């Protein structure tokens, strides 16, 4: 009987309701659950850009289709000329050279404002920063790897001519004494950073002509698609570079020993580039560089998007001060020696809680030597925490000296001090300075002058006990200020920013040289400021829960941390680490009874790797999004299990006297929206997975019956058996020193995520269904159209196609002809198939349209190769083709739909072997698009073209 | 400033 090729199952309607209902609960949860706030405030600045024109054709080729240019900031530059320390500006894809507006504006101002007044700092080696940024005309770098390439090689000759600008004195103002810059520094957004990367690899590489790199939101561990194959070459080349350079032993057997690399992340709120892929802990070790989040950043902790990364007032302002903590135009290469980079860029881009932080006070030379009498007045006994209410109730300097417990007890101790007052640098007159104290000998034991040490007299009496001072100013961790008027870490608008805490955390190890800690209450009149000291014991801040993911996703965790706890308090989830899972944190009422808290609770929500941390000021109800273990990323490497998975770190009055609640548990609708960035690629290629099974199927019943049923027919057919099976085989191949681990399949061989195979599964059939009512709704439409123009007529009255591939059309802009001839034969087959209505004319139409539908599921692979065609068509930039490659990979689709047009249906199938053979075929292809798909989309198009070339043999046997 |  004839089926109506709109006819659908009951069945295969319901599981494609469901696919299509699950694919917008995925992308209605991803835009609405478990969102950051959005804390960037807006820079404006007075842009303005000098082209580089000498920089020619006579340099490099590309320079007809690319040009360089100079940021010249109204109001600072009023010239042309180089006077500073080069850094280069990459944009990302489709990105703009006049991006660099805000970060090259800052660091204009900033120098004018501050810097080139500052006369210790010019004799220290700092100078302006020459920001050149760099006109790739918009390219789709990102969905073609010539285009990487090309920029790559175009960027190493760029470095080259900016280099040469500082030998001219036409061009360049600079001291006479200072060595010729024989490095730039690269800031690359997005694609942007990727291109530097390869930079280091091109042939044309000039050796020790970059140092640092410094990426904002960059793709490192992954291509974001992989949709071209020379993408996925050049990435593996950049990530095999990386892992073997820096897996040497011997330095100089290192190429990129000298080098740093910086990556940072957006966060959550990049939709463009998942923050998963910026991770490069697989390709940097820590003295080399460091994957940060915005979030954790201080003075900025805020997520941001892929382009609000560059315009963000605060990060701009961040990353300007790191890189001119960073410049030294004593050197050739214009930066500090690799070590004092990486210190620098801890201090400015990490929060100070890291295990790679490094403390200064505690071995530094003292700054100050205090006098107090022996009364022991300042003195206090051991096990006190250190309280000020207010700052100068007495009228005069006062010293409270904390005595340090001795390193005697097993239990490991730290100092803790929180105060929301500014402290003192060494030689400065403020409201408060903490230092560490140690004790002079009475006897004139031989030491130095210490010129630098100042005085500070506050004994009055004939103790006058001498203690040699040392100021901690330069570990202080800056953390959010959690008032009860404070409801974000950030405040978008300037006037409304609250002043920021001040944090001290030292191990006892580390400080017990010392004999006291020194917090000097410098203010006389009273005002507003707090001041809390305490020494602590491991076991009563840190707290952790070992539950198992089971029990935490079905019961949740919940805590009742003590009164008696300390300032700060640490819990720890070993099991959270998912990037996948969302949870909801609580914390309870802080009851403080008989008096208002001295700050209201504060919430580190952080991970040992990458650097992630956000922060929750007033803590009471917060949304718990992680970037922990993501699928496609090469596997997180070996650790401590005191820094796995998840911790929060909780900041309370301790004073308050009242216990705290910690709830968590889990999200269901933000897990289900996590899974938007991490599978998005799925769907170019695992659809394929589902259409190959019902043309299968769709064989199999012609080979033997003779009648080529619906595509929906086909999916009722295939859903009862075929794809319910080969998504068991999915799961039991998910199931059985690499870094290409996790690329196949889902990514993550984790048989907790196995469920991830029926969800893509069935979403994809979903899609499936509605891409096939999409084309079956064209076809009418399109018929509609034809029959329209012959009533309005009524009423109102080869093979040559080989010779073009070879010479200048790119295969992919065939096979969009080929589909749209594909689509007219289509559309004469219905036409037929509705006048004639024969079990011969169905076949035929059924036939062309699976066809059409399997040439559809292809295509999206091959547009993103035609639109960078047309783009270089109209900057007038020509690419040959090789004519082997191009020709075999279109000639079976030129054939098959040549063949199409004729008219002749597929002939009916040693004849079993024939018939077998299909089967194979398809059932291959959807293993392989199921498993290749997500990292090898590229491999899709050739061997669909090889099951194309199969059916043109198949045609031509009868 | 003048722009944005
Ligand atoms: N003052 C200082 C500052 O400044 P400004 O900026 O002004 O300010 C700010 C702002 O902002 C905004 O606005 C903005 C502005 O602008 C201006 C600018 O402009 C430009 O620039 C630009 C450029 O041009 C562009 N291009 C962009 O770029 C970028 C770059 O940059 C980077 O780097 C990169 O990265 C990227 O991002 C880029 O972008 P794009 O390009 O767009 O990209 C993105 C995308 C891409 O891709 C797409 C596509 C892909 C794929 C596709 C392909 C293929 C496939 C398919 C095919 C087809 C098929 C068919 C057939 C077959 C059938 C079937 C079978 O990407 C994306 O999106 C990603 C994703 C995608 C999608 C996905 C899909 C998938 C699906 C699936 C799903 C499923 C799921 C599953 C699950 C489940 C599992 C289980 O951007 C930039 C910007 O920046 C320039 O200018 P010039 O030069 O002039 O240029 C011109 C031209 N246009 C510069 O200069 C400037 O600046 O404004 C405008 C207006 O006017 C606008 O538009 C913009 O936007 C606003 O605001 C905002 O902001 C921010 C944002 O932005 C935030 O934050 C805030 O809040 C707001 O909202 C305003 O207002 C402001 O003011
Ligand atoms: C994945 C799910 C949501 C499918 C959504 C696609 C829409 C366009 C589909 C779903 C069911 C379809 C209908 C099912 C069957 C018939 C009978 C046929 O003689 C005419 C078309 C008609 C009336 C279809 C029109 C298009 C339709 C409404
Ligand atoms: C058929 C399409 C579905 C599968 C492909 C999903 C597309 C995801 C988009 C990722 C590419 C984003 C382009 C910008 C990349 C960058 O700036 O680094």
């Amino acid at each position: 009987p004839w089926r109506s090729p709109w006819a659908i199952s009951v069945f295969a309607f319901v599981t494609s309701l469901l696919g299509i209902g699950l694919l917008l609960a995925v992308i209605h949860s991803s835009v609405t659950r478990q969102i950051d706030p959005k804390g960037c405030r807006m820079s404006y600045m007075r842009p303005s850009y000098a082209k580089l024109s000498d920089f020619d054709t006579e340099h490099t080729r590309l320079a007809s289709k690319y040009s360089l240019y100079l940021y010249r900031e109204q109001g600072i530059d009023h010239d042309v000329k180089v006077r500073g320390v080069p850094v280069l500006f990459i944009p990302g894809n489709a990105g703009s050279y006049k991006q660099v507006r805000p970060i090259a504006a800052e660091a204009a101002n900033y120098f004018h404002d501050v810097l080139q007044h500052d006369e210790a700092a010019l004799r220290a080696g700092v100078r302006s920063l020459d920001f050149f940024t760099v006109d790739f005309n918009e390219d789709i770098t990102a969905f073609h790897g010539q285009t990487l390439l090309d920029q790559a090689e175009y960027l190493n000759e760029a470095i080259r001519y900016i280099l040469s600008l500082y030998l001219d004195p036409r061009v360049s103002e600079r001291d006479p004494d200072l060595p010729d810059p024989t490095s730039v520094i690269v800031l690359g957004h997005s694609m942007g950073g990727i291109v530097a990367r390869t930079m280091l690899i091109m042939p044309n590489y000039q050796h020790n002509s970059i140092n640092t790199i410094i990426t904002m939101s960059a793709p490192h561990a992954r291509p974001p698609v992989s949709f071209d194959g020379q993408i996925v070459q050049t990435y593996k080349d950049i990530n095999n570079y990386w892992r073997h350079a820096y897996s040497q032993k011997w330095a100089n057997d290192n190429p990129l020993w000298h080098v740093t690399l910086v990556s940072i992340a957006g966060g959550g709120l990049d939709t463009v580039v998942p923050s998963d892929y910026a991770s490069i802990e697989s390709l940097v070790p820590d003295t080399h560089g460091f994957t940060v989040f915005t979030s954790t950043i201080p003075n900025v902790w805020t997520s941001m998007d892929n382009q609000a990364i560059l315009w963000c007032d605060q990060f701009r302002k961040v990353i300007i001060r790191a890189l001119f903590d960073i410049v030294d135009v004593h050197r050739a290469s214009q930066t500090k020696p690799r070590a004092q980079r990486m210190r620098v860029f801890k201090k400015w881009f990490l929060s100070g809680m890291e295990t790679v932080a490094e403390k200064i006070a505690p071995t530094s030379d003292p700054t100050t030597l205090l006098i107090v009498d022996d009364k022991s007045d300042s003195i206090t006994a051991e096990g006190e925490r250190l309280v000020l209410r207010e700052l100068g109730t007495q009228g005069s300097v006062r010293a409270h000296l904390m005595p340090i417990p001795p390193p005697g007890s097993p239990e490991l101790k730290r100092f803790t001090l929180l105060t929301d007052t500014k402290l003192d640098k060494p030689g400065e007159n403020g409201k408060l300075e903490v230092m560490f104290c140690s004790v002079i000998p009475s006897q004139p034991n031989p030491t130095g002058p210490a010129i630098p040490s100042q005085l500070d007299l506050s004994k009055g009496n004939a103790g006058t006990t001498r203690l040699a001072c040392t100021n901690v100013a330069p570990d202080v961790i800056t953390l959010p200020a959690s008032t009860r008027f404070a409801r974000f870490p950030f405040s978008v608008r300037k006037e409304a920013e609250i002043p920021p805490f001040s944090y001290l955390e030292y191990v006892l190890d580390d400080i017990s040289e010392h004999q006291f800690v020194a917090v000097i209450e410098k203010a006389t009149i009273p005002t507003p400021g707090f001041v809390i000291a305490e020494f602590s014991d491991h076991s009563n801040s840190h707290h952790t829960r070992h539950i198992g993911l089971r029990n935490l996703l079905t019961f949740g965790i919940s805590l009742r941390l003590p009164s008696n706890r300390p300032m700060m308090s640490e819990v720890r989830i070993p099991s959270v680490k998912s990037s996948l899972l969302a949870y909801n944190l609580r914390i309870s009422a802080l009851e403080c009874s008989g008096r208002k808290d001295l700050f209201a609770p504060l919430v580190r929500q952080y991970l040992a790797e990458p650097y992630e941390s956000k922060y929750f000021v007033n803590a009471r109800q917060a949304a718990v999004s992680l970037h922990g273990v993501a699928p496609y990323v090469p596997p997180p490497m070996s650790r401590e299990p005191e820094a796995e998975g998840l911790a929060f770190q909780l900041w309370t009055d301790p004073t308050c006297n009242s216990s705290i609640q910690v709830d968590l548990t889990v999200d269901v609708m933000g897990s289900l929206g996590k899974l938007y960035m991490r599978y998005r690629t799925v769907f170019a290629a695992f659809p394929l997975f589902i259409v190959s099974l019902v043309l299968r199927k769709q064989f199999q019943v012609y080979d033997s019956t003779g009648s080529f049923i619906t595509f929906a027919e086909g999916l009722d057919l295939s859903l009862r058996q075929s794809i319910p099976v080969m998504l068991i085989v999915l799961a039991a191949l998910t199931l059985s020193t690499n870094f290409h681990q996790n690329d196949l399949l889902i990514g993550t061989q984790d048989p907790f995520f196995l469920f991830l195979i029926p969800l893509i599964g069935i979403i994809c059939v979903g899609v499936c269904t509605v891409v096939n009512y999409i084309a079956l709704s064209l076809t009418r439409l399109i018929s509609v159209v034809i029959s329209f123009i012959g009533f309005l007529t009524v009423r109102f009255g080869t093979a040559v196609l080989l010779f073009l591939v070879s010479t200048m059309i790119p295969y992919q802009l065939a096979y969009l002809v080929a589909c749209l001839v594909q689509l007219g034969t289509l559309v004469r087959a219905q036409r037929i198939s509705s006048e004639l209505r024969s079990p011969a004319n169905s076949n035929f139409h059924n036939y062309v349209h699976s066809i059409f539908i399997l040439m559809l599921w292809i295509l999206p692979i091959n547009l993103p190769t035609l639109v960078v065609w047309m783009h270089n068509l109209s900057v007038h930039w020509l690419t040959p083709f090789t004519s082997h490659h191009n020709v075999f990979s279109i000639m079976p689709f030129i054939l098959l739909v040549e063949t199409h047009t004729t008219g002749q249906m597929i002939p009916r199938t040693c004849c079993v072997l024939l018939r077998h053979i299909t089967s194979i075929l398809l059932l291959s292809l959807a293993l392989y698009a199921a498993v290749y798909g997500v990292s090898y989309a590229y491999t899709l198009h050739q061997f669909v073209n090889l099951f194309a070339f199969w059916l043109v043999m198949v045609h031509s046997t009868a | 400033g003048t722009t944005s």
